C-alpha cells in the first residue's frame, strides 16, 4: 500500500532479477554463447514478486494518504443512533447541499467521538467517509 | 413570545442551539420524504408530478416542541452565583448613599 | 452467534485478539503436524504421498474452545461506569422534558 | 442452565434477588388479573365461575425474560480484582516448589 512508482518499477526489475537468478544453476558462465532458449521460455511467477516485494525493495514513503476507505457499515452493525447522527451530520451536507439553503441552516463542523479504548471508533470514523464516498 | 416566559434562565448561546436543532430536524423530515418520493412502487407515468408534494417548506410547531425536548441550560446556577458576587465583590456604591448639602 | 451472547461486556479490541489466538493456535496444530509428518521412521518409498495429510485446513471448534479460556476484558467496570458518569456530566436534556404549546 | 452460563460474574446474592424480582413481577400478574376479574362489565349470573380463570398458577418464561432485564452485579471488577491481589499477598507456596529427596 506504501510504494510509489519508481519503486514498482525496482520491484519489476528485482522481480525480474530473481527469476534470473533462480536459472543460474543451468545457465553457468560456462555457457559463453549464451542460447536463446531462457530468451523466450522464461516468466516470473508468483512467489518472486513475493520475495522481491517482501524480503527486498523498503519503500520510499512515509507520509499521509488520501484516498476512499473501504470498511462497510456492516463492519460494525447496530450503533444505529449514533449511524443516524452521523447521517445527519456528514451525509446531508454532501448528497443534499441545496436543501440545507432553503431553510438555510448553516452546517456543524464535526463531532467529538469518546469512549473506551478499542471498540472501533476509527473503524467507525472511516464508515461514514466510506458511505459519503468522500475522501 | 410563548418561547420567552418558558425559558427562564437560558444562555443566549442555547437557544440559538434550539432553532438550529429545530432546523435539523425539519431538514431530517425533508430528506425523509424525499427518500420516499422517489420510492413509488406502481410507479405509473400516468399523473404527472405537475403538483409537488412541497411537505416542509417551513419549520412547523411540533418540530420545535420536538426540538425543544432536548434544550439544556449551558450555565449553571453556581455560576450566575459567581457572577453576582463577583458584582458585589466589586463596589457599586459600596459605602453611604443618599446625602444633601447644607443650605 | 453463540460467541455473541457469551462475552457480553467485552471491548472490541479483546474479541479481535482471541480470533488471533485461535488463528495461533492452529498455526500451532499445523507446524505440529508438519513436525511429524517428515518423521516417518522405517519411512518405505512405498505408499507414496499422493494422498496429503492436510490436518487443518481450517480453525477448528475445539481450537476457538481452547482460545477462549485466554480472553480477558481490556477495560473494567470501574472505567465504563466513568463514562456514563461523564455521559450524565453531559447535559442529555438536563430539564425539564414533556411541554406542549397553548391552544 | 441457561441462566448460568449467561450470567457470569454474579454473585450469589445478586440472583437471590431477580427470583425475587420474576416472583414480584408474577405477582403483580396475578393482581393485575383479579382487579380486571371482579370488574365485569354487563355482568350476567349466568355461566358462572364453575371454571377458574387461573392465570398464573406459576412463573412463566416472559416474566423471568422482563425480570433479567434488571439484573445488576453487586460486586465490581475492581473488588474480585482486589480479592485475588489479596490471595497473591497470601503466601499460597510462594516459594520453590517441586523438589525430590536424595536416593
Amino acid at each position: 500500500h506504501g510504494h510509489v512508482g519508481a519503486d514498482l518499477a525496482a520491484l519489476c526489475s528485482e522481480a525480474a532479477l530473481q527469476a534470473i537468478r533462480k536459472k543460474m544453476d543451468l545457465i553457468d558462465l560456462e555457457d559463453e554463447t549464451i542460447d536463446a532458449e531462457v530468451m523466450n521460455s522464461l516468466a516470473v511467477t508468483m512467489d518472486d514478486f513475493r520475495w522481491a516485494l517482501s524480503q527486498s525493495n523498503p519503500s520510499a514513503l512515509r507520509e499521509t494518504v488520501v484516498e476512499v476507505p473501504q470498511v462497510t457499515w456492516e463492519d460494525i452493525g447496530g450503533l444505529e443512533d449514533v449511524k443516524r447522527e452521523l447521517q445527519e451530520l456528514v451525509q446531508y451536507p454532501v448528497e443534499h447541499p441545496d436543501k440545507f439553503l432553503k431553510f438555510g441552516m448553516t452546517p456543524s463542523k464535526g463531532v467529538l467521538f469518546y469512549g473506551p479504548p478499542g471498540c472501533g471508533k476509527t473503524l467507525l470514523a472511516k464508515a461514514i467517509a466510506n458511505e459519503c464516498q468522500a475522501n | 413570545e410563548f418561547l420567552a416566559k418558558m425559558t427562564n434562565g437560558f444562555s443566549g448561546a442555547d437557544l440559538t442551539e434550539i432553532c438550529q436543532r429545530a432546523c435539523k430536524l425539519a431538514i431530517r423530515e425533508s430528506i425523509e420524504s424525499e427518500i420516499r418520493r422517489e420510492r413509488e412502487r406502481q410507479t405509473n407515468p400516468s399523473a404527472m408530478e405537475v403538483e409537488e408534494d412541497d411537505p416542509v417548506p417551513e419549520i412547523r410547531r411540533d418540530h420545535f416542541e420536538e426540538a425543544m425536548r432536548f434544550a439544556r441550560r449551558s450555565v449553571s446556577d453556581n455560576d450566575i452565583r459567581k457572577y453576582e458576587m463577583f458584582a458585589q465583590t466589586l463596589q457599586q456604591s459600596r459605602g453611604f448613599g443618599s446625602f444633601r448639602f447644607p443650605s
